[PDB]
């Protein structure tokens, strides 16, 4: 939802 | 580059990297992973209402990337981009 949220689960 | 590679990255990136806080010169891929991160949540770059597209069309960081937009869950076009902009040590 957050583009840190998603930043993080970058594999 | 996976195993805790240690890399120089070309000036280009460097000076982004820096902008997002860096004060460095050499870097894991992991390190740089966050520093990208850092910018473009520095510069608001992200899509306000869709967050994992981020808006990198006249910013630095597009010249760079060589699009005007990607989605974090598409991200080729970062590890392209970290291909050709970073030295491996």
């Amino acid at each position: 939802e957050t583009f840190s949220d998603l930043w993080k689960l970058l594999p | 580059p996976g195993e805790g590679t240690q890399v120089h990255p070309r000036a280009p990136l460097l000076q982004i990297l820096k902008v997002a806080g860096a004060q460095e010169e050499v870097f894991t891929v992991k390190e740089v992973m966050h520093y990208l991160g850092q910018y473009i949540m520095m510069k608001q770059l992200y899509d306000k209402q869709r967050q994992h597209i981020v808006h990198c069309h006249d910013d630095p960081l597009g010249e760079l990337l060589e699009v005007g937009s990607f989605s974090v869950k598409n991200p080729s076009p970062l590890y392209e981009m970290l291909k050709r902009n970073l030295v491996i040590l």
